[PDB]
């Protein structure tokens, strides 16, 4: 027995039971709920250290021998915050705990066997989440997809079919031909892919064929015209094939009110996007179905967090779309009618109730595919700042607040899109879509991105130099993103229908295909951490926002933190 | 520095900006890439430095280039300039609307219209009828939506709009305010007069038989103004 | 100009740094990237010019940027800018430490540690022994190295370290000069308890039968202060 | 190799160079043609190493490695049958020869022997991962069936033995040692003597070639940052000056000239300068 | 009595017969016709006594060469015989 | 009912012991009446370490070659399966 000082320790193998961490440049504390480790047997690699044959790495080695061990990580999870070692066997997270070798060290399960074909990698005084996941893409550029990886997503879920009109408003791949001319281009990429088709018919063999062409569900869009008709024949088509509804409602009101549209919609499973309406939908009082049961609402990142630029940059960007004109009474009212700061200020502390569940993009259609993680983080910064610490808290810490912001881009749309059973987690059994952070640059900046098992992309200094550090260091693609690697390491999620049919085979795809399931049987009270329903009610006149007939409001600000500090432009 | 590609492609925009302003120095006219590219980078440093706010940085840049400093037929082709640009409160989209003032007579692309008016919907004979919201939000209209399916606050005399829309030009649409009350005008829809969603209250054919079935289920729905008499006789497919 | 890819990225970090002056020029408060960009490319340009060495450049890096010029936070995250640069005598690799110096409260990423020790081995009960280098090489012992089996140039009862390691901290270790004297504490191997490698000495499990084996193996290859008796006994499998 | 041409019109014209419609031209007159080189310690730490290698005149490179990982960026290892066809898959992207070594720093037999029919084309074995005289003896026992080569990183600590029990390990079989020099690694302060060996093909990497006036203090502050060593103590200090030595740096150009050192090569972004092999060699000379 | 499991080519589906890796890598069940599953056994030799559950004692143990008693780390070990047990004649006629 | 079937390890052949861990088998078992030598535990441990599959072991109850600690001498770490240990059922006499 040996004592050692707490700083050395966790400068040696970082933090442990009980001691506290800041998350980036804001006032998050996050505390170490549990630590997987024996006290004198830690892991650590380098000359002398205890990574060598015969020591920790077994010269006996179970049959169930790891690919890759993660050391001394921090992870940050929905299902908490603790300290373990992560191993990685054939592109799946296989054990979470000690790890080393049987033969000279204590705790060692079999399925964390440390032996001749396994890689480190060092994670002491480093963060470990899952990828992000974003289902609000608009297929606009294939720019957009390596913006998202170097933020820290790793699937997109959306439509279109490149810079045509249509996709610049909707998120939506049309018909069987369209669906193979996408699926074929997503060959090419370092991202977990699905798409979404067009729901805008009363024709239910339309409807049918494009679930069986391979998309993943339906996206519903005024522009295409939102009807209750259309809403009706395309939840039934949808209750069929086991896949997901997205909406955005009729904001014009031209063939009904909120309420006719939720009489549509019947009690069925619908995800709905940009909720507080800013976005689009019903004038002015869409963000009342976000109390609802069956609803998993949504909101897009350009109105949070709400600043005092917010209001006077939407509503100039909603006259230049519409081509309105200050001189003409009803392009005014109309304008008025559609912004609605009240609504806006509403939605951030809406978020921090738990009353909206999911974060998303709305990618270069009013929205920025590279800022979701960091907007959500500011967001709840800010209102951890207005409204102090939550009453759900336990001890010293924000880790109640931590675990429900973080939610909200990993595992609630991973269940709202039924591939929760793939990835969205750190859990045994899942895919190895892991990120890997630096504390100081948590949520705005990433270390490196680990896709399928293998390393896909990092920060990385110049080619030529002596040590992989020196400047300049920007984001760079690594081996799991070139040659025949990048099929191995990739998913294209399809229908179940189009699976069964084989698909694959069909259109000669050489990715991982997988199918989606159980998008139908889920309501609000799935969504962990945000499962909040209340009644919710909107004036007509004021456009005041009550919640269970409380008022509901959030002051802007003026200063947000993860922004100057960071980044050149 | 861990630079993203955002990062990248901003700095390229900078010094394009920079090579602008240098060539104005030396008194050479701008043409249309050089002008752009200057308002653009103007833009970003007055938002990095952090003493303005994006509306005022939205007149601030329809100063800098004068109508002489630039070569002919430049302002015409610049409609807006649109950039976004990292303030103390994050990312921000500004739009600068018409920077430059135009002094010559050179228009590229320049459209040469005839003077005659032209006539929609030859041969379609109106009809006028008097609409009114008496809902509490508005509700707008557009050109081919079925004016008998029409949001059920509107209240209006429901029979006389059965098979017809709203007789302006397509794509364009009639607002109405809570408690307005005007007057339309209604013309036949054409083609094969096969009506199919919208509310469904039709999903049919058209015709003197499919208006008894429709108006019986917009009544039993409660859109306003429909007037069906009682005693119906139902169909073997309704 | 045959440009290679190693001169056009360097060349986008001289031109990132020639923003980073410019802003600060202005009298704006550099960040993070603003920081690093500008003591980068100070430090090329100075090796350009070919008349100081690599080592006072490495001093010259830690002047350029004072407390007051960066904004709150910059100065915490800076550990050390490492940078290639060509000398009239060929690349070389300069790294200049702790460049700025703090002066406000916020550090991003911090750590708040409680102040109890950690216990490490515990349950494990140690023996002291001494040991002395009588070679003419500096010898250096991990911490979790079968301490039966190290240089043979060591000096020590090796009879009384079977089966143990040095109990200190994991990945640490212990250095011995030539001619040094000193004692260590060790602790027993634990799991399994199987030892293959490091010397061949053991390969099997570790119990008092192989302990006479590795003892009689570590005579006949010289290793210092082994004490196996004479008329040894072989068995069938050695 | 000859002359060319039409030997209907021409006088010593062969077979295998004669010049006809399906022929393409290049004029190499005032130019200079050699082989392509080979560079056989590197790190495959990121891919645009390889464009780099390739725009300085190398179009075969030899090493191993997983990415940006630890071990990696301490050691050319490409562990295992898993990780051997992910590596193997991947080089289908790129415009140069590949090849990739295994670990060699295991007693178990079957281990070693299934990374070669995976197919790796020798073994590394490195310090970082164990190098003891059990896993010496066993690799090259493999390696004499299979046919493949080893490449070595001594034991710099002297932690089992000194040079003499390596050599006695090695046992006269046949060897590729890296660095031989010892800046980057080996047993302190004498391993330079093994280039005198037999069986021994020693290499120098090229951030110690040519030897010059910076090239002592730049060693030292890059030691001293990747062992994160401190000068207050005494035995970080003892340690580094064991380590560096300008003395064996100095010996190791004449050494080259004598044609003692018989390979150059990199050591790529493991302190070591991918796109500087050629230059360094005709700057030493 | 025998249930449903029991019988027919259910049975073949309910039952495992276990082999060594190497007899199941050349293709064993196929040669032999056999229609029950077949599965490897794995993980045999790296094991020791610290690997049972709940029963992972070690000790040094004498035996003395005359009188047969049973040392445990010097301590004398032993038990008396029991004229009685429990589950045995309550619950058998035979 | 779940099977599998032990080998005959009483042999220094190991091409007969490697024939029939191929042949199906899970393993050996080492027994007296076939004749428990220190050769045939040696030669049967080695065979064993190459396929990964267990031993078994009733030893020699008339101390013919050797004692016990003859028998752990040819075991020589190795992991080994002992049945009946208490030796009622057989094994060297009386220890
Ligand atoms: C507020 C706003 C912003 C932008 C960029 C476009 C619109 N805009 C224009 C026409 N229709 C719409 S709303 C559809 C949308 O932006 N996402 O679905 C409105
Ligand atoms: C002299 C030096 C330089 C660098 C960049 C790293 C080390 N360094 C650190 C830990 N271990 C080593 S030596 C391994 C090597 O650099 N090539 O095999 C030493
Ligand atoms: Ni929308
Ligand atoms: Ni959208
Ligand atoms: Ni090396
Ligand atoms: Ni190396
Ligand atoms: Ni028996």
């Amino acid at each position: 027995m040996k004592k050692i000082s707490r700083k050395e320790y966790v400068s040696m193998y970082g933090p442990t039971t009980g001691d506290k961490v800041r998350l980036g440049d804001t006032d998050l504390i996050a505390e170490v709920e549990h630590d997987y480790t024996i006290y004198g047997e830690e892991l650590k690699f380098g000359g002398g250290k205890t990574l060598r044959e015969g020591m920790s790495q077994s010269n006996n080695p179970s049959k169930e021998e790891l690919d890759l061990i993660i050391t001394n990580a921090l992870i940050v999870d929905y299902t908490g915050i603790y300290k373990a070692d992560i191993g990685i066997k054939d592109g799946k997270i296989a054990g979470i705990g000690k790890g080393g070798n049987k033969d000279m060290q204590d705790g060692v399960k079999n399925n964390l066997s440390v032996g001749p074909a396994t890689e480190a990698l060092a994670g002491e005084g480093l963060i470990v989440t899952a990828g992000g996941i974003d289902t609000h893409i608009h297929f606009i550029s294939p720019q957009q997809i390596p913006t998202a990886f170097a933020s820290g997503v790793t699937t997109m879920i959306g439509g279109g079919t490149g810079p045509a009109d249509g996709t610049n408003a909707t998120t939506i791949t049309p018909g069987r031909r369209n669906l193979k001319w996408m699926l074929r281009a997503a060959e090419e990429y370092s991202m977990n892919l699905g798409f979404l088709a067009k729901g805008n018919t009363s024709n239910d063999a339309s409807l049918a064929d494009q679930i069986e062409a391979g998309a993943i569900g339906f996206k519903i869009h005024e522009d295409w015209g939102t009807t209750p008709s259309a809403i009706n024949h395309a939840l039934d088509v949808a209750d069929k094939y086991d896949v997901q509804v997205a909406i955005h409602t009729d904001t014009l009101n031209e063939a009904g009110c909120v309420e006719d549209t939720m009489a549509a919609i019947a009690g069925r499973t619908m995800h709905t996007f940009h909720t507080e309406g800013a976005g689009g939908g019903h004038a002015p009082d869409i963000i009342k179905v976000a109390g609802e049961h069956n609803i998993l609402p949504a909101s897009t990142n350009p109105t949070i967090p709400f600043t005092v630029n917010t209001e006077a940059e939407h509503m100039d960007m909603l006259m230049v779309c519409h081509h309105l004109d200050k001189s003409i009474k009803e392009d005014v009212q109309f304008a008025d009618s559609r912004i609605r700061p009240q609504t806006i200020a509403a939605e951030d502390t809406l978020h921090d109730m738990g009353i909206f569940s999911i974060t998303s993009s709305d990618s270069q259609a009013m929205g920025r595919v590279g800022e979701v993680i960091t907007r959500t983080w500011q967001t709840a910064d800010k209102n951890k700042k207005e409204f102090g610490r939550l009453k759900e808290e336990k001890g010293d810490n924000d880790n109640f607040r931590i675990k429900r912001y973080l939610s909200k881009y990993t595992i609630n749309p991973a269940i709202a899109h039924g591939i929760s059973e793939y990835v969205g987690s750190v859990e045994v059994g899942k895919v190895a879509d892991l990120v890997l952070w630096s504390p100081a640059f948590f949520g705005v900046k990433p270390n490196m991105i680990i896709k399928g098992g293998f390393i896909a992309l990092s920060q990385m200094g110049d080619a030529n130099a002596s040590i992989p550090t020196p400047q300049p260091v920007y984001y760079r693609e690594m081996f799991a993103h070139h040659g025949k690697a990048k099929y191995d390491a990739n998913i294209t999620f399809v229908s179940q229908a189009a699976y069964d049919k084989g698909i694959k085979e069909e259109l000669g795809l050489e990715r991982q295909v997988l199918p989606v399931k159980n998008c139908r049987n889920i309501t609000k009270k799935d969504m962990q951490f945000n499962d909040t329903t209340a009644h919710i009610e909107v004036n007509p006149e004021t456009y005041h926002v009550f919640v269970d007939g409380k008022e509901v409001t959030s002051k802007p600000a003026n200063k947000v933190s993860l922004a100057q500090l960071f980044s050149i432009f | 520095m861990k630079l993203t590609p955002k990062e990248l492609d901003k700095l390229m925009l900078h010094y394009a900006g920079e090579l602008a302003r240098k060539r104005k120095e030396k008194g050479i006219k701008l043409n249309y890439v050089e002008a752009v590219a200057l308002i653009s980078a103007h833009i970003m440093e007055e938002a990095r430095a952090g003493k303005k706010t994006a509306a005022e940085l939205m007149q601030e840049g329809r100063t800098l280039l004068k109508p002489d400093d630039v070569m002919d037929g430049v302002a015409s082709m610049i409609h807006e300039v649109g950039i976004e640009a990292m303030f103390p409160d994050g990312t921000k989209l500004v739009t600068v609307h018409t920077p430059i003032e135009a002094n010559g007579k050179l228009v590229p692309g320049e459209l040469f219209l005839k003077n005659e008016d032209i006539t929609i919907n030859e041969g379609k004979k109106a009809v006028s009828v008097k609409v009114k919201n008496v809902g509490d939000r508005p509700v707008q209209i557009g050109s081919h939506f079925h004016f008998f399916e029409v949001n059920r606050c509107l209240d209006f005399d429901r029979e006389k709009t059965f098979g017809k829309r709203l007789d302006i030009a397509s794509g364009t649409a009639v607002r109405f305010e809570p408690g307005e009350e005007k007057s339309v005008e209604l013309i036949d829809i054409g083609g094969n007069r096969r009506i199919f969603g919208f509310n469904a209250l039709v999903d049919r054919q058209a015709d003197n038989e499919s208006k008894k079935i429709a108006l019986h289920r917009a009544k039993e729905r409660g859109f306003h103004g429909t007037k069906s008499d009682d005693n119906y006789v139902k169909t073997i497919k309704e």
